[PDB]
This record gives C-alpha cells, structure tokens and sequence, in this order.
C-alpha cells in the first residue's frame, strides 16, 4: 500500500466504526408497522404519541419506538411488504364502526370485511411468518351506540348472542382471532382501545416485550 | 360507443398478433442450432463486501467500473471502491426505506429512492468534503422503483403508480410524464444512447418509451407473471425481463415480438435482477432461491450458477467493461464475481 | 476558510492555532507545512482523520506536537523547543484521502513567526521568461521512480502567486484539480515530469512547486519561479 | 507430605468400566454433534452460541481426555505412562471442570438477561466483545489452573505411581476448599437466574397458551442435573473436612472408604459433562 | 370518464400499428453480428488471466 492507499484504508476503518456505531443505535429500537383498513383509527394511535410512509419516533420507558404508517402508499402492497420483513411487531388498526357504513360502494365491500381481508393478507403473509399482531379495536365508545341502533347483522349473519357490548366485542376479536393460521409461530393480542384511553402505550410495550424476550429466546436457542 | 371502442381494440390487440406472426418466419432458438455454446462458467468470488448492516436492495457501478454504491435498509448509501474492498463514502439518507440505487456516469451524483417516494440526488464531489443532498425530486404518488440517470442534468424515475418521470435538476419539476402502463412500474432500463427506456410493471408487459418525444414505441407481452428486472440487450436493439413465472426472456425491439424463453424445470421462484455481460452473450438473472443462474442469451441452455449467497439476490450488475459482476443479496454482503 | 497562529518569540515555546470554517473539519487529515521566507515550501507535521495516524518530518519529531480538535474545528501544533533553522509562514493545508480525491487542495492563509531514506526532488530549473501567451514547459525529477503498483504517480503540482498561498494546480499525474482552468496538463511518466501551459495570462505568473506523496516523509521541489 | 492417607480400590477398578465406557462412546456422538452444531452449521451472530461453543470445546477437551484415566487403571491403578501425561492431566480435567461450571454459569446469566431485563443492551451485544470476554473467562479458568504446573504429583506410597493430587489430609486447604467454591457462588447464580425466569414467565402469563413449557422446563432440567450431578462431591468433601477438623487425627482406620465413594461423584461430575450438550443441541 | 381512456388506448394502438418490422431471422443475424463481433472484448466469457485482471487478491 501507498500513503494515499493507507490513508484511504484508514479513512475507509473509520467509515466502519462509525457505521458499526449507527448500526448498533439503530438495533436498540423496535419497529412497529402500523397497518389499518383507511382513516378509520390510526389518527388516535399517532394522536398518543406524546408524501408515503410516514414515520413516528416516541419513547416510553426508555424505549425508542419507531412507528411507521404506510397508508398513504395506495399501491399494490406484495411488491414492498418484503421491506418490513425485520420490524418488531405489527400494529393493526381495525374500527369497531366499520360495519354497518360501506363508505366505498353502494351496497357492496362493506368496511368489516375489507378490513379482514387486510388482516387475513398480512397475518397469513409469507414474509410476517413469526411477527406478532398488537391489534386494536379503536371503536369502544361508538360501539354500545352502533349496537344499540342496529345489531351485527349486516357482516356475520351468524348470532352475536344479544346487543350489548361485551360478548359482541368478544366474538369481534375472536372473529379476528381465529383467522390467522399459524397459530404458533404468531400471536395476536387484541387491545380495546377507545380515543380518551392513554393504557395504549402500556399495552403496545408489553406486547412489544413479550416479542423481545420471545426473540431472546430464540436467539439463545432454547424457544 | 364505449362497447365499439373495446371492439376496435380488439381488433387492433388481433391485428397486432397476426403482424406479429407475419415477421415471425424462425426462431432464434431454431437458428442457435449448431453455434458453439459457452460451455460451463466458473466464477468466483473475488471480493466480498462486509460492510452493510441490513438487506441491501438496489446496487449500481459507476461508469469507471470500479465505484460501486450500495444501499440497504438503514440510512446507508454506502459507496464501495471495489479493487481495494474499501468504502470511499457512507452517505446517511433520511428515510431508510430505500429501494433503488443510482449513479450517474460523470459519478458526481448519486440518486436514491424508495417508500419516501421522493428521489434524493446527492453531490459526491463538493467543496466542504460531505456529500450534501443536490435535489430533493418530489411529485410521485407511489414509491420510487426505479431511477436512472441520463446524464448530470435529466433523471428517469419509475414510481408505484401507473407512471415514469424525466425530470430535470436545476429545477425540481418533472420534464415529462410517461403514462401508459395499468400497473406499478416494478423497473426501469435505459439504452446505451441514452434516447429510449424500457419500462416493466405488474400488468406483465414491457413499454418502450422514447425520452425526447414522451410516447410509447411498442409493448411487449408475453410473462404470465409480473416482471421485476428489465436490461437492455448492449447493442440496444433488444432486451430480456425476468418475471415471477420463473422466466427470462429475450424480446427484440425491431421485431416488435418475444424472441427467447429462457426457463429450467428446476426453478420456479421469480427472478429479482437481471443483466447481460458484455458482447451480450451471458444473461446473468438472479432468483428468490438464493442462486444467480448465467444463461447463455443465444440458446437456452444454462452455464454455470452464481451460488454464494445466503439469502435471496436483490440486485445484480455487471461493469461497464464486463469485468466482474457485484451481486448483492439480502444478506448484508455483496459479493463480487470474476 | 482557515486561518491563525502565533508571532515573534525569541527561543521559547509556542502554540500555533487555525480555525477551520465550514468543511467537515473531522473527515480531513491536515498538514502542517512551512515556507521560510526565501527558501521553497517543506512539509512539517500531519494529522489524520480522527487523530489517527500522526507524522512529522525528519528535524522535528520531537520538538513538535500536532493535534486537533474536532469540536470547534481548531488545529493545534505546539513546539517546545525553538531553534533558527524553523522562522517561516506555517500554511495550514487540509487533505481528504479517498480514490476520486484531490488532497492538498485548500491551503490556509499562513503566519509568519521569527525566532531572531527522503525522496529528493529537483527541480533544476529555476528561472524562465516572463512574456505571456506563449507556451512555457516547467520539468521535474525524482531520485526514486515514484510510480506505485496500483498504476498511478502521486506527484502534485501547486501554484503560489506571489502574496497568497499556494493552490493546488494538479493532484497527480494529468489530474486537473477543481478551479483551476484547462491550460494545465501533467505528462510526466515515471521520474521524468512536465507540466506545460498552453496561454500564459498575468495570473499563471508565481513560482510552481512538485511535491511526491509515495512515502510519508514527503518532500517539495524547491521551486520554480516564472 | 507423606503421612496423608490414600489406599486400595476395593472393587472401585470393577464398576468404572461400565460409566467410562459409556461416557466415552457416547462422548464421541455427543463431540460430532456439538461439532455439527458448531463448526459445520454457519449462519448464526448468535453471541449465547459463543459460550455455547465454548462449553462445547470444554466438553470437546474433556471427551478426548476421559481414557488416561483408564490407562492408569489397567491393574488395579498404575499410571503406566509415567511422564508428563501425569502433570498434564490434572490441570487438564481441572480446568475443563472450571471452564464447564463457569460456563454453564455465564449462559444462566445471559438467560437472565434474556429473559428478566431484555431492554439492557447486553443481550444484543457484538460478536467481538463476547468473543473478547470469552477469552476473559478463559484465561480466568486458565490462569488460577497454572499453580499445579509448576508442582508435580506422581508420589505414592509403595510404587503404586499414583497420579492425583486427591487425599484425606491437608496441607495448605488452598484448592480443596476452592473446589468446593466453585459448586457454591453459581449455585447462587444459577438458582438465582432460573428461578428468577420461572419466576418471571409465570408473572408475565405466557405460559400454557403457547410452547412455553419447553423453555419452563429445559431450565429447571439443567438446574437439577447440576445440582444432583455437583452437590454430592461436595457434600463428601466438606464432610470429610469437618471429620478431619473434628475427629480425623493421625489414626487413619476408619474412612478407608471415603475415597472410593468421592471417587464415584467424580463419575458423576463426568457424566454431568457428558449429558451437558443434549438438551442444548435439541431446542433449535 | 369513460371515453377518454378508451380513446387514448385506442389512439395507442393507431401508433403501434404502422410501426416498420423487419423479419426475425434479419434481427436474428443482427443479433448474431452484434455478438460473435464483440466476443473478443467479453471479459467473462474468456477467463481474464491474472496480468490485465484488476479483481486479484
Ligand atoms: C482434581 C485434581 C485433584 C487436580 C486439582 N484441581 C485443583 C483445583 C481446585 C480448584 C480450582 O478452582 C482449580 N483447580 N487442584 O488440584 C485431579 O487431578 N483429580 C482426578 C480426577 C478427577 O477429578 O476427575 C480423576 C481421577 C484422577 C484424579
């Protein structure tokens, strides 16, 4: 090596270390994908916080949280979901008023069954084999009044027991619940969430958590 | 009307086929009979670059065959001299979601592009030493593909909508707008002279666009599947696109019409990259099993296989001399090949 | 810009200071290079990036101390004990070290403090006529053929324009710097180096300076005044 | 110090073959599997697969360095070599031992980690930190090993050739005791850390909803293998110290059989090393 | 929005109609021309040996 050529090697080892420094920052900082079926409660889950792919950076219990929304992508979604192959978990945003408003047609593709769609596309994905779901139903004060007004009728044509909130929310989530297939691989944990509740960044870091330890457990090969 | 417009296409998408069979009097796989085949190809890993921290999607060479920028999925553009193994530059972009890599052939600029949906043009040679970003493109709705430079000034961006761009530097604004695809423009490849791009999206069908007058020349179908990868042939009058129907093949420009299917009973994942050697003779196409097959582009059959990777190959290229080929893969190395 | 230092001390001590203004002061090695006030440019002292490797010249490897500080882009070179061999204008000059790069290209303003084996370059040419746009030839010689295996000579040629500092003309062989106009060219192969102008205007006009950088100890060509 | 006891082995010679045997032949699969685990996978950063690997090599030591032993039990015990094998063997298996526990203590510390405290930064640590404090830990196992270097033991009584600094006496109590503290400070770790993870798995709910009960119990298998496996040495050894502290004078008659009963809880020691890497080439 | 698209798209086809195709075999020997004529400088068709290769150690 020449002068040029070893201060160019030296230039190219502190390339390295401070690289090998931004990586190691950037390790220490779990990934959600938040993913929902349009408007419908994202705003509140960036709303406690406290273009495309839109990025959120919070903390909580010295925790760096990085949030993203793609939303706003409106493409076909296989040719880059591959990218969010290494995030910590999958936020799902799913509304509890989705049905009984179709808000895209006129009678048909209500908003209950395009958002199972959604959810049986990425919890079945090939990429999201062992990412975990933090699934939320971010309608808990409009719904009473939704089944109240009308029962679920309109999507699951099967009984929903009788018109009060708390077996109808649970066949909701065990209705989400069940459609994914790999039952062990994954886990969903079906938050109830509301737009005054401030427990949804305690739920999110205990799910986040149990996705750390259950990737430690991995990682010291004893899972 | 509407229902005698939809039969006037038909019969333009029929008066299409049959000029099609017309021209069509042989084949290429016919006429590669009794030409001598390139045998076995081994390459080997001459170089491994060890330096990224993620998977690495977009990978280019710069026009002096030996620059090399990388980007993966942190906030790192890394450029590579890859004689020496050594990072000349680590540029930090401000969205790690990137997809697409360019550099320009003069090398003062570096493009990058992805899920931001904004192409980031970077100066490499400034006069504070740093690379600052030189233009910061905006106006495309889905996320940026594709993106390569025609030379310092205009830049050719394919997005996630039905579109291609030709912009302009100095000023931000687009200087057309390519739009007939039905589909998202999955790549983008450019002639040697630089007056014509083949684009290919998800309706699996490629558009020849010429860049001065702002229309399609021709569309050619023919894939089952969509298409991820487009490379000109180096003569310029052909190309070959790999799809996620296992794949390649050969359509030639002039005859308006696919030419060769390049495809193996062994293979049936999709094909991310896809490049010709030099002279054209080599297809080197990587696949989503971990592999890099070399076909021979005059007959069918298949050379030797760029097997090193531990993950699937995202990106491939060879140098504008044909000397090596840099194979980068989702494994944070890119290897490169001689 | 960079620019500071000291003044006038008879034998003692002395702390030499420049600031740098607004290039990335980490990322560049900087050298330390002195001019004695009728003799040519001689390299002193550098420090790498990140105050890495450190090297100094042959007369002065203890006496002197080069360092740097990246936080408020301030540079250093303490000299402790003062002899009357080193009374020059100090020229603080920054170098980035990667493949495409142009080291030695900004050269600071340089202070003038009065105290009251080597490569050895040529240059036997000291004097030619002064009359503009003709086509003038400055030559160079080595001692060691400073051709390296990768395939490139790593001599440079600077402009000092009488009352400034000297600017980098060309950073090897045919490399044309950034600003510098096109009438330069370095047709030099191995020992044997030539660089010509093409039209002489009144601001070529200076004394021109070779400087080898195959090994660290690097030296100057004693210049070669128009 | 001659007038420390050591005597015969009274059908000692006649039940060993069976547990070194099996120890040995099982000790080759086990070395392949390791090694396969090891050497011939790739593929994996995996820094608790450092001290995994180094356990490995430990047990790789260890498993080539069982039949000396038998060597010198070819008659009744004569170490036949008569050599250098003497002053290498017992620093040999004394350090694999110190490495196995410290090993075995260091991986119930990165669970720890793992699993009670996951937002610390040591559990996404680099490969060239662990592989420094990996070399760290073996030059602590190491370095405290060299003392029966520079002394040498091949002394007996009436040619027998014995090979072992092992006898009912006392002259210092330097390692005889320190042996015995290398059971007591992880058995405060050890139990320290997989109790805390019981603990903790059992205050966090996921248990029996998914496969959780695997890791539940891999834990507590390691923790009572180490513990049947090391406990009845010591409770032998410090059992025959408080004989001599108390009652064991200079009329040696009566614990004639001490040493053959300590001498199969070294068996067990061996087989705790040779049963170590099956339940941690089983899990992934 | 109804006759716009389909009237692009048709108009499109009008474009691509009367374009000018030589025959295959023609394009085929050009393709045979371009290739054989340029096998000469194709570094990974003839292994490059070690004096003029810059990819060595
Ligand atoms: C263990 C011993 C006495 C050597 C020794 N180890 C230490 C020591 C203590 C504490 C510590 O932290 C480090 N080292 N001091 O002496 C030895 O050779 N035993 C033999 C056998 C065995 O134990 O299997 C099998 C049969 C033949 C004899």
């Amino acid at each position: 090596l020449s002068a040029e050529d070893k201060a160019a090697v030296e230039r190219s080892k502190m390339i390295d270390r401070n690289l090998r420094e931004d990586g190691e920052k950037a390790a220490r900082e779990v990934k959600l994908l938040l993913l929902g079926a349009g408007e419908s409660g994202k705003s509140t889950i960036v709303k406690q916080m406290k273009t495309g792919i839109v990025e959120t950076h919070f903390t909580f219990k010295d925790l760096h949280f990085k949030m993203f929304d793609v939303g706003g992508q409106r493409s076909e979604r296989k040719k880059w979901i591959h990218c969010f192959e290494g995030v910590t978990a999958i936020i799902f945003c799913v509304a509890l008023s989705d049905y009984d408003l179709v808000l895209a047609e006129d009678e048909e593709m209500n908003r209950m069954h395009e958002s199972m769609k959604l959810f049986d596309s990425i919890c079945n994905n090939k990429w999201f084999t062992d990412t975990s779901i933090i699934l939320f139903l971010n309608k808990k004060d409009l719904f009473e009044e939704k089944i109240k007004k009308s029962p679920l009728t309109i999507c699951y044509p099967e009984y929903a027991g009788s018109n009060t909130y708390e077996e109808a929310a649970a066949y909701i989530q065990c209705q989400f619940e069940d459609l994914n297939k790999r039952k062990d691989t994954k886990e969903i944990y079906t938050h109830f969430t509301c737009a005054t509740d401030t427990k949804n960044v305690q739920f999110v870091f205990d799910a986040v958590t149990d996705v750390i330890i259950k990737n430690n457990l991995k990682d010291c090969g004893l899972f | 009307e509407l229902d005698q417009l939809r039969q006037e296409a038909e019969q333009l998408k029929n008066q299409i086929r049959d000029a099609r069979k017309a021209c069509a009097d042989a084949t290429l796989s016919q006429i590669t009979n009794n030409i001598d085949p390139v045998g076995r190809i081994q390459m080997r890993t001459r170089r491994t670059l060890r330096g990224h921290l993620a998977k690495i999607y977009a990978m280019h060479w710069g026009t002096d065959s030996r620059l090399l920028v990388s980007a993966s999925q942190d906030g790192k553009l890394i450029i590579w001299d890859s004689y020496t193994t050594n990072k000349v530059h680590a540029i930090p972009l401000r969205s790690s979601w990137v997809m697409t890599c360019a550099y320009a052939p003069s090398g003062n600029y570096v493009a990058c592009g992805g899920l931001d949906n904004i192409c980031s043009i970077y100066n490499l040679k400034t006069r504070e030493g740093n690379v600052r970003v030189s233009r910061e493109l905006a106006g495309h709705t889905g996320y940026l593909s594709c993106c390569r430079f025609l030379d310092d000034n205009q830049i050719v961006t394919s997005s996630g909508d039905t579109t291609c761009a030709l912009w302009d530097i100095e000023t931000g604004q687009q200087t057309t707008t390519f739009t007939g695809h039905t589909g998202d423009v999955m790549s983008l490849s450019l002639a040697p002279d630089t007056r014509l791009f083949v684009s290919g999206a998800c309706d699996a069908s490629a558009k020849l666009w010429d860049v001065r007058e702002g229309m399609c020349r021709q569309t050619f179908t023919g894939h089952e599947s969509d298409i991820n990868a487009i490379c000109f042939f180096p003569n310029g009058n052909a190309f070959a696109t790999g799809s996620d129907d296992a794949t390649c093949r050969l359509f030639d420009l002039r005859a308006d019409q696919e030419l060769m299917t390049y495809s193996h009973d062994n293979i049936i994942c999709g094909i991310t990259s896809v490049s010709f050697s030099k002279s054209g003779r080599l297809l080197l196409a990587g696949y989503d099993d971990f592999n890099c097959n070399v076909w021979d582009a005059l007959k069918a059959d298949r050379a030797g296989v760029l097997a090193g990777h531990d993950n699937r190959v995202s990106c491939l290229g060879v140098t504008d001399d044909g000397m090596a080929v840099a194979t980068g893969s989702w494994d944070s190395f890119l290897k490169i090949w001689n | 810009v960079e620019s500071g230092g000291g003044l006038v001390q008879p034998g003692g001590s002395r702390k030499l200071s420049c600031s740098a203004s607004g290039f990335a002061f980490s990322s560049f090695g900087m050298h330390w290079v002195r001019q004695a006030p009728e003799k040519g440019l001689e390299w002193v002292a550098y420090i790498s990036s990140g105050s890495g490797t450190i090297y100094y010249a042959d007369t002065v490897k203890g006496r002197f101390t080069i360092s740097r500080d990246d936080p408020k882009n301030t540079l250093f070179l303490q000299m402790t004990s003062l002899r009357s061999e080193d009374t020059a204008m100090y020229y603080c000059v920054r170098s980035i070290y990667y493949y495409g790069s142009s080291p030695f290209d900004f050269w600071g303003q340089g202070t003038t403090l009065t105290v009251s084996s080597d490569i050895v370059m040529t240059q036997a040419t000291s004097s030619v006529p002064v009359t503009p746009g003709e086509s003038v030839s400055i030559s160079c010689r080595s001692s060691k053929s400073l051709l390296h295996s990768n395939g490139n000579t790593y001599l440079y040629w600077f402009l000092q324009r009488p009352g400034q500092s000297p600017q980098l003309l060309i950073y090897r062989m045919s490399n044309l710097a950034s600003g510098v106009p096109d009438r330069f060219s370095g047709s030099g192969s191995g020992t044997a180096f030539t660089l010509t102008i093409s039209r002489l205007e009144a601001e070529d006009v200076g004394v021109y300076y070779c400087m080898q950088h195959l090994e660290y100890p690097l030296t100057f060509g004693a210049g070669t005044k128009l | 110090k001659k007038n420390c006891c050591v005597f015969r082995d009274d059908f000692i010679v006649k039940v060993l073959p069976p547990v070194l045997g099996l120890e040995f032949i099982f000790g080759l699969l086990g070395n392949g599997l390791a090694l396969w685990i090891f050497c011939f996978h790739l593929k994996s950063w995996k820094s608790s697969r450092i001290f995994l690997f180094n356990l490995a090599v430990a047990d790789f030591l260890l498993i080539i360095c069982l039949p000396f032993l038998m060597d010198n039990y070819v008659r009744r015990w004569d170490w036949k070599f008569g050599d250098i094998p003497c002053r290498l063997m017992l620093f040999m298996l004394a350090m694999n031992r110190q490495g196995s526990i410290i090993f075995l203590t260091v991986v119930a510390v990165d669970r720890y980690f793992r699993v009670v405290h996951p937002h610390h930064a040591l559990n996404k640590i680099s490969n060239r930190t662990a592989a420094i404090i990996s070399c760290l830990l073996w030059g602590i196992t190491i370095g405290l090993t060299v003392h029966l270097l520079k002394k040498k033991m091949p002394i007996q009584n009436g040619g027998a050739n014995l090979c072992s600094s092992f006898s009912i006496c006392h002259t210092f109590q330097w390692h005889e005791a320190m042996f015995l503290l290398e059971f007591f400070l992880p058995l405060g770790i050890i139990l320290f850390c997989s109790a805390r993870i019981i603990w903790s798995l059992r205050q966090r709910q996921m248990d029996r909803h998914a496969k959780i009960k695997r890791a539940i119990t891999f834990i507590m298998v390691v923790a009572i293998v180490f513990v049947i496996c090391f406990l009845p040495s010591v409770v032998v050894r410090i059992r025959i110290f408080w004989l001599l502290h108390t009652s064991g004078t200079q009329n040696c008659e009566v614990y004639r059989s001490v040493d053959l009963a300590f001498f199969i809880t070294l068996s067990f020691t061996y087989m705790n090393s040779m049963l170590d890497p099956v339940v941690y080439y089983f899990s992934s | 929005a109804s006759i716009a698209q389909a009237r692009k798209l048709v108009e499109q086809l009008k474009m691509e109609a009367n374009i000018d195709r030589i025959k295959v075999s023609k394009a085929a020997a050009d393709l045979m021309a371009y290739c054989e004529a340029h096998a000469k400088e194709d570094p990974l068709l003839t292994p490059v040996p070690a004096s003029e290769n810059p990819f060595r150690e």
